[PDB]
Order: C-alpha cells, then structure tokens, then sequence
C-alpha cells in the first residue's frame, strides 16, 4: 500500500494539469539549507537561567520548553525569535537556496497555492529566484492586501519571522490552533473542498500534522453528510522511510504514501517535483 | 530501485561488501548512525542492531557485526569490538599470554523487513599472531591467522581473505537467501 | 512552585468540606493491581498477522497500533477488548483491590463525583468494598437512568469494559474526543464551572491529559469573558517525580503540583487521600 | 425407528472415513463445564429495574427478556454479554474442559468442520488441548483471513463472545437468522450439499433447531428439483431421551435419532465419539 | 405503555373513517361458540394407534402431533379435518353465533377486509346474519373469481374447512408459511403498505403470530429503505391480560396493546368494536 | 522528607552506603533500573548515568559507578565493570600476566538536581592479587590489594575497607558538600 516514484508521477501530473495540487511543505524541506535546530538555540539561551544545555533539553519537548520561556522569562522567548530570524534567513542560507535542487524544482512549476509550516522565507525566495512573484499570507492584514491572480499565494501556516506575533511555537499556541480559527486555518477549510495536497518533509511521529491529517478527513466527510457520498481527490505524502503500519493508517485519512529513495534525501524529492512537470 | 538496504558505518566493511555484492541491482547502501549496543554475545548484539537500525531508516535493512573470541581471555573481546579497538589497536596480541594463542573470529548478519529478523552466523577458528602483520583489513585482520595458514588476514589479498573470513561466507549466504 | 504532602493537606481539606473536590484518576491508580500492560496484549495478537512482538511495537504508539487493528483486521480489535475484560477485571485483580491502601483511602471519603480514564471496574469496586453505592456513567443510557442523590457518580471518561462501544482506545477515537462532544465530556463542561480537580496517576509526557489540562483552563477563561475576572478554585496534580520545568507550565493551567514521596509509590498516594479526611 | 450406540457406530464410521461428517454441537455439550444458565444472569440484572428474579422470569422466554433489554435499557444487554464472557470462558471452565471426556473424545478425531451454537470458546479450546489447530469463523472478517487446509474450521453459528456484535441472543436476532443470510448461514448452505451432520446436545422442544432441521431438508429437496431424485446422506441426532413421536418426525427430515444411555449423560456421549475412531 | 378502552377508541375510529383498519381475528374470537379444542379431537383419534389420550398429548405440541398423523397414518389426519368440519361448523355453533355480541358488533361495521386465522366459517357467517355479503378468499381459485366492490373480502389466512387442501395445521405447513408465499400471504404483503391492523384473540406465547408481527415490521422498514423514513400507521392488539414486559416488545413492532376488562372476556371485546362505530 | 535520592541497583553497594550515610534524614534511597552506558572512561559513564537516572525518577538524584584499571591490560576493565564481571568473576586475576600486577581502583559519584551535574572522583592505587581471597565485598574486592597492605578488600572488615576504598572517601565528601 505504498506508491513508488514512477507510480505516483502520473497521479500527481493529473492533479497538476487541472490546477488542483497544493504542496504542504514541512521542516524537512529546509533540511539542505543547513539551518540551526532551534532546540540547540533554546538550550543556549537557558545558560542565563542556570541550566546546562543537555540538562534543559531533558525537561520536555521543544514546544514545552518554549512554553517555559513564555511564562517565566518572556524576554528570552523574544530573543529566541530574534536569533532565529538572523539564522534561518541569513545570507548563507540564501546561497544554499540558490543551488538547492529541491527549491529549483519547486519553483519550476506554476503553482497557485503553496502551504508551508516552517518560519523561514525560503519557500517564497525560491520563487523569487526563478523570476516568479509570490505573496506571503500569514496575518489578517496580508489577506486584505491586493494582489494579481497570476501570483502564487504562499500561506505561512505557522507564521513568518517578519511578523513575530504570528509565530506558532509555544505549546499553548499549538493547542489553540487545533480549533482551526486562525486565518491560515480558515483558508485551509475552503481549499480542502476542491484540492489535493502533497505533504513533503514530515515524520510519522510529529503528532501535530497527524491531527491536521485527521481533521482534514473529518471536514471532507462532514461536507457530504446529507448528499450521497462521492469520491474525493487523494492526497499524497512523500516519505523516505515509510515503515509498515503507518501507510495503512494514512490511507484511511485520504492520503497515499510515496516511497522515495532513501540514499540521497534531497535528490529523490527533486526527482518527484520534476516528474510533475 | 533497491529492496534491501545494507546499513554500515565502517568505510572498509563497505568496500569489501561492494566487491562481492556490488553488482546486485536490488541492494542499496545506507550510512545511518545507530546507537551500538554493547554485549559479549554476538547473537544478542546483532539481533538488537536490527531493531535499532530499522527505527532509523524504516526500510528493509541488513546489519552486520563482528566478534573476536580468545580462549586466553575466556571469550573476550566477544562482540565488544568497539571498546577494545578504542583501547588496544593491535597491542591486544601482547596482553594475552604467549602459551595459548587460540581464538575464533565470528561474524553475523541480520536482515529485518519489519515483521521478522533472520540471523546468519559464520565462524572461523584460528589463532592470534605474535605481532601485527599486514595492512589490508579492518579491526584485527593483522593479528589473526586462520587455522591451516601461516599468513594473517591483512597479509592476504581481498580475494584471499573473503575465502577465509567469516564475512565472506556470510555474503554468499546473503545472496542466495535474499535473491540478490 | 511545588507543594508537599503537609502543605497541600489543608488546601485539599478546604475543598472537600464544601464538596467541591473531584478526583480524576489515571492509569497509575491501577498500578498496584498488577494488570497487564495492553501494549503486551496487542503485541501477542499481532503474531497471527506475521509480526514478532518486539517488531510490532516498533511501528508506532499503542493507540496507533490499535488504529491498525481497527481498519485492517477488525476482529482482532474486538479480541483485544475481550481479553482486557478477562484480565483487568479478573478475580485476582479484585483480591489485590481488597488490600490496596490506595483504594481503601479513596473509598473512606464521601465523594460526590469521581472521574477516571481507565477501563477497569476497580474505581467503583473500591466503593462497593466499603459498603458504599456507586453509579457508573459511561453512555447516554447511563445518564438517563434513575439514581439517588446519596450515590457517588463515577464517570468513566474513556468508557467501560462492559459497554465495549464506549471504549476510547483507537487513535481516531482519541482525536474525536478532543472536540468534547461525548456524554462524559458534556458532564465535564459543567463540573469545571464549580469544582476543583485532583489529578492522580498521570505522567507529564501523556499529551492527551495535557490537552484536557489546557482545554479546562480555556473553558474557565471563556466562562468569564464579559464579567470581571474572578479567581477560580485551584486544581491539583499529585506526582512522584515533578521535574523542574513542567510544574511552572501547569500553574498557568490552574493546576498546582503536589510532590509525593517517590520511595513507595502506593503508600504516598494513600497518605494524601487520608490527609483529606 | 431409533438407533442404539452399537447400531449407529458403523454408520458414523463410514461417513467419517470419507470426510463427510460434521458435528453440530448444542448447549448440552457444554453441560459438564458447570456454566451459569444465562437465564439466571438476566434475572439478576433485572434487580436494577425493580424486578424480583422469579418475577422477571415469568414474563416470557429468555430471548424475549433479552429483547426487553435491547429496547428499554441497552446498557444492561451489553452488561449481560460482558458477564457471560467472564463466566463462560473463566479459568474454572477451562480446568473442567481439560478433564471432560466429551471434549477429549471430540478432539481425538481429525475433523474438517465443526459447527456449534453456543457462545463459549470450549469447542476450539478442546482442540487446542489436544495439540491441534482450530480456526474460529463467526464474522465476515474471519472468513476473509488466511489459514491452512490442515486446520479444522470451527464455525460459530450464533456468534462468539470475543466478537460481541455477532451474538445471536435477542429474539429479533433469532427471527432474522431464519432467512439464512449470515456468513455462518451461507457456509451451511454449501455444506449440506455434500456432508452428513451429527447433532449433539439439543432438545426436541427447542423450536429454533427444529426450523433449521426443516430448512436443511427443504434445501436438499430444492437442490434436486429438475434432476432425478437421488438418495442423500443421513444426518444424525444423539439423544438421551428420544420419546415416541419425535423420532418419526425427524426421520422425514433426513435425521436418524440415536438413543444414548441416560444413566450418565457425559459418558454415553463420549462412548459415541470414541466409536467413530 | 398500554392503552385502555376509552383511550384507544378515538385512535381506532380515525383509522376506520378513512377505511384503513383491518381486523386480524384469532382463535380467541371463536371462544364463545363452545367449539371443541382440536387437541381433544386429535387425542381421541390416537386410541386406534394404542395411545391413551393423556399420554398422546405428552409427546409434543398440537401441530407436532398432527405432523405425526401426516407421515405415519394419513387417513387419520383427513379424519381430523373431517370431524372438525362437523364440529366447528355445526348447527349448534351457528345458534350461539346468532346471539354472540362479539359477532354482532363485528358485523355492524362496514369493513373492507377481514383477516382470520381460524378454520371455521363464523367470521363470514356473522356478516351473513347482518344481511351483508362476504367473499371467502383462501385459495388461488377464490381470488380469480369475480365479485363486487361493496362486498367485504374475508381472507382465510390458514385455510377453510370447505377447501381441505388449504388447511395449515401440520407443523411442516406452519414452517413453509414462514416464507410468505401463499395467496393469503401475498395479499398481506400489499395490505401492510396502506392499512393498520387490529389483532384480536391471540396470546403472547403463540410463537406463530409473533413471527408474523416481526415480519410485518420488517416489510414496513424494507419498503422505505431508500426514501426518507416516514411514520407508519400504528397497529393494535386487544388483550385481557397484557403483562408487564410483552407490551414494550410489541411497541417496537408497530403494535399498541389495548388492555380490555378481564372480568367478562366476550363483553369487553364487544365494547371495543362498538366504540369504533 | 528527603531532598537527595541515591539511586542504586546493587544490593551490597546499598548496604555499605547506609553504614556511612544511613543516619542522615535528608537522603532517600531509590532502586530505579536505568540503562547502563558502557565506556572505558569513568568520567564519561558517571556523567551519562546522571542524565539517564534523572529521567527515570525526576527528583534530585545521586548516582555511582566504579572502575578498575589494570596497567597490564592498558586501562582495561576501565568503567566496563558489567561485561567483565559477567565473564570473568575473579578469574581476572589469572588472565593478566604475573610479572606486572599494578592497577588502580577508581570510583565516581555524580549528583544532579536537574540544572547541573557535579562529579566527585576518588582513586586508590594498588595491585591485583594472585588468587581470590575474601568474601566481604563486591565485584573485585577479593582480588584487589591496596598499596601498603598485604590484605585484600574482601579480607578486610567494613570499617577497614571504607578507610581504603575509593567509595569511602567519596561518601565523606558527599556528606560535606550536600550537607547530609
């Protein structure tokens, strides 16, 4: 129950010719950019509170340690968003983004809507390197602004570093995004009615994208509760290690798992995006 | 595209594998770093690497581990090949007494598709050498002489070693069982 | 920011004299009963599908492996609920429940409402051993049935083994209980307006009770959005290892952490429940 | 018109050597296991509804009183299936099943198909005690699963306690099984074309097995409506009290009555199954 | 959950003014006619076979003893139908039928269709005593014959004594009428789509009318399987002793139980039929 | 109620601790099973047990590890005290040559409150004994003789051993630093 590269290539091409394919890009898409972890950044900020860096990481997950800065030392949480903006969007990360085959193969296609969950600017900046125009959509003021219909709309699902009050990084902010009331969430509610999604750069043990995978399936079934049940467009999830139990769970959430070649992570994603063209 | 993926971290174990199973179209190669369990029993270590390596790569994986068992040290090094190599490179031919030199070189493969593990074990009986002799090998090949020869593993060529080493008979068994 | 046994004893006693203390019992409360894990039970059922027991546990969490039985082999999921009912409610588990000081100290108090998340019957059966009456509330038919006001109402928050369609054990069932639409959820919505909660038997890495801890705080703040902000009753969470970061997070969720003695797990919980008397 | 033990022994042996004998086991086969009645269990559950146990039994048959729980208090019907699973499949019932000569003589023969109408697991568990493999067949998912040809297939004709939605115990469930549309019914439609049946453990006043005895005869006569009428294999019904009118009725339903010794019920059934060997 | 005489009188009157009420008359309707039992008649015919009359009744139910005459001595079964025709339709039974208030109150209403399950002619003969015309419908030749639209059609559901091959009295004949393939059964399949039924003269322990009560409900639910579920007309069952569990079962079979006065059986049925007028 | 919790699994290490620090009201005792890291360096092992034991108990914990370092084996056993004790109980006095017998017994404590780890290390220089002599000790106390004496650890009493053993000087340092 797992597609290969050559099997999923005519399936993704049929969704793209009629304009109903939306990428949903994760943290693994920014892996060739050699960015800092963020868990390493939050551990070095804990030295001022008396923590050793290996000891502060012991007391919980990354969003839980950011919850601790949000309530006990709020000036260090704003310091964390500050030095991620210097690191994730540095000039060295732009130079790797010029030569990355993943970001070139993404920008070679005329997308209409691209979703991403990472905070850096390298999804839009890939489109600017190909001479294409992109529109960042993170806050309410971004949707209200005018733009052309030719411009690909890149919705920052968890905020952008140039709008620091849109960042979803504290644990309480992840819990209140489960109600789906943010402006990126309301845009997702209408796009799942018409489109198929291509999830790239996630793991099966994320537990945040798994709730989103569940909730998209529940909103598709709720949208056809009184009418006869019609068949929906299949979503897709590109993986390098699929496992043996998790692709069967994802199939009931309207998501087909694509096994990519695990020898070179960046090349096999680039061959997937070039087979759509 | 491959079906089975051999996971290794030693750079010379990879070069000997690809001399034998390099032409097979359905064997891939991965270098994921997994946390090595340490134990004396080879059957215990190789069976625990296959769980630890399947968690890392999540594809059908093949792992490998070696063991040297000296009768003068009563089964040691055993499958503790990492902490003795980081302490006694080839000076291990000195720290054991010169009267009784016999030992056994052992190797083990384990392939795991996710549902079940299968362990292959070969073994070569030999005796440790008085001094380190040779360059062409890895981890104890200059100080191990098989039974029958006067010549160590590292003094042999690559084709000569794989007709005596435990890892040479395992790779022929791995070809016929997995159909590589 | 962590209470001890003697510091939290007058705080719990003040809530109990005016009838506003509700226990919220977890899986650690059934620890002295020597029950099977359930993850061990689901691994032995996977032998018929060709899995080794240590290999089937590798492919995900316990609720995710139960998702796999719900969609690929539904007769093994009903087998799992069957042999948990033979094991969790056996005669050997009742005999340990007679002599357990945790279950005796729980039943020595005249509670009005007891919440529990575990499937076994040993929360009500502790009350039956003390000669007291208990009312099991898991389904809609349980709430509709008549009962006296003297009877302590024990609400099974995740179902009961004698009503197998109320069991919340599949991963998709945990996700749809996050909307809080079940009859145990609607009872929780009204009880958080008036009562304080005593959480016993959980870990900080549960990620299901953490959403409940968040959502109770959000429903308290939403219930006073137009009126002036008044102070609510503090909830409590008894722990044997509190850590160093997690009690500060829990304090902003209206929950005070009680450090119990970690040398004997069962005795220190029993000294907590006897200090309320 | 009634066979004895020695007269029916070469008749049953001829059907068994060519593999065309299927046991059809009733509630009297689980008599030495000292199980609760079920009518006693449903009467004690009626105390919560205000019934005395001798008064609730007055208002109808057992399947009719279970109809009353299915429509007026559905949580007590699931309680009934729960506490039959604790009682019929207890460890005390397994220990009597080890030493029962009826269950040992059943498992000493290499059967191909065994039918049973009782809910407990002691027909398969007799085969597991003899070191033989058995396959439980109750639902659609059981038939779809793979198995070897050496394994004796034990079809639960009225469901199994580990699959509670397969239980045929409500009166409306007995009436809708008269149409013969269940997966155990469709397997019976093909097995009556080729096999002879050995009915053990029923009474003449059951009125449910009498419809099955009629309907098997009607399906044999319907299967040869256009071809010349050929002689079918005789079925068998082992009884301790045969009576005087009922064996003549059963003979026209292709069933020969075997009179067993009524002094010891369990021993005379065991001598019947050992004469087949 | 049981109607009285005055409560059910406007409910039956509303069904009768629009012509959608059909009586379904049982053996208790012929109770004031002082007819022989039939079980007494079949016991006296067993004297020629060597049976004492109290001993022949011991070996089974009445339809089972008639099964014994159908296969072992067929000339005594035709003797039984012969001497029921002399006894049930005698001149003494007609004289009691003239003065019976049950039969006068039945014939005072302009019915369109009357169903009955008893073999005697006293349902039509009540209509002939009131100067009204009746059409007996038992066989295929009866339906094919011509008649006017004013004539009340009396369908003999189990045959008539003047057409002895239509009699449903053998046990095998009761089992093959459960498939509903007789011409009275095919007429019942169309009348349940439009009409409400008034069941008079049955007991709750009949087990033949209970299958008919179940199967009518199943055919109503099957007739609206694709369309939206609409509310059907309620059927009615007049009883002198209703009990406490059985009226709740009958309510789910679209049948409301009417409690009549048990002091005088014949008078309370007559007050029911006169309240419809 | 205690403040610091000593976590141990050996039943005889606990009995020697409670002979010294048993009267202290602010030291508790836990027996949580934690996964032992295996390495030759004692400083590496004891610093990794404190993370692994704080994750298990989540209270301010004190851990302990020992090391035997023989010059004939070039620093081995080191902090690998588990895999040699499961293979050479006291036959380890035989597998090393009889000319050079010198060795060093080392011990280490590490206490971790959650924010920072503090490591205490003592050390005793001695020489391995020709044969196993004595009953009263644990893991190598019959075959280790300190410098100065003619008598092994297991031949000594409990008060005599804790005035020579590395774990005796550590428990006096642990009293004064934690204020036990």
């Amino acid at each position: 129950t797992t597609l290969t590269l050559s099997e999923a290539a005519p399936l993704l091409k049929k969704e793209f010719r009629e304009g109903r394919l939306i990428p949903f890009l994760g943290a693994g898409f920014s892996k060739p950019l050699k960015l800092p972890d963020g868990s390493q950044l939050i551990a070095s900020l804990a030295k001022t509170l008396g923590f050793e860096p290996e000891l502060f990481d012991m007391h919980g997950r990354f969003e839980q340690l950011a919850e601790f800065f949000a309530i006990s030392a709020p000036n260090r949480l704003q310091r964390l968003v500050y030095e991620m903006s210097l690191s994730f969007d540095s000039a060295e990360a732009e130079a790797l983004r010029e030569k990355s085959p993943m970001h070139r193969a993404l920008a070679a296609l005329d997308w209409r809507t691209i979703y991403t969950t990472n905070y850096d600017k390298h999804v839009e900046g890939a489109l600017r390197d190909a001479g294409k125009q992109a529109a960042v959509l993170a806050s309410f003021a971004d949707f209200q602004g005018p733009r052309a219909r030719d411009v690909c709309e890149v919705i920052k699902f968890h905020g952008t570093l140039d709008q620091p009050d849109t960042i979803v990084l504290t644990e309480s902010s992840y819990f209140q995004r489960m109600a789906l009331d943010a402006p990126p969430d309301q845009r997702l509610r209408a796009d799942l009615l018409a489109n198929s999604f291509l999830f790239i750069g996630y793991s099966f043990s994320d537990t945040n994208i798994r709730y989103i995978w569940y909730r998209m399936n529940q909103l598709r079934e709720q949208s056809q509760l009184g009418v006869k049940h019609s068949q929906a467009r299949r979503c897709f999830f590109a993986t390098h290690g699929a496992g043996l139990v998790q692709p069967d769970i994802l199939q009931q959430w309207n998501i087909d798992v694509i096994q990519l070649d695990p020898t070179d992570k960046s090349a096999s994603v680039a061959r997937l995006l070039e087979s759509i063209a | 595209a491959p079906t089975w993926f051999y996971n290794t971290t030693n750079s010379e174990k990879l070069r000997e594998l690809q001399h034998v199973l390099g032409g097979s179209a359905k064997l891939g190669y991965l270098t994921a770093k997994v946390t090595e369990i340490l134990d004396v029993d080879l059957e215990t270590v190789i069976r625990a690497k296959a769980i630890a390596a399947y968690r890392a790569v999540r594809v059908p994986v093949i792992v490998e581990h070696g063991a040297l068992c000296i009768d003068a040290l009563n089964g040691l090094p055993g499958a503790l090949v990492k902490p003795f190599w980081e302490s006694l490179d080839t000076r291990l031919c000195e720290v054991i007494p010169a009267g009784q030199r016999t030992a056994r070189a052992r190797g083990a493969l384990c392939y795991c598709d996710g549902r079940e593990r299968h362990v292959l074990i070969e073994e070569t009986e030999g005796e440790i050498a008085p001094s380190a002799r040779g360059t062409g090998g890895f981890h104890w090949d200059p100080i191990f002489i098989p039974k029958g020869q006067t010549r160590t593993f590292a003094e042999m060529s690559l084709d000569e070693k794989l007709s005596f080493s435990p890892l040479g008979r395992l790779h022929t068994r791995l070809r016929t069982e997995l159909g590589l």
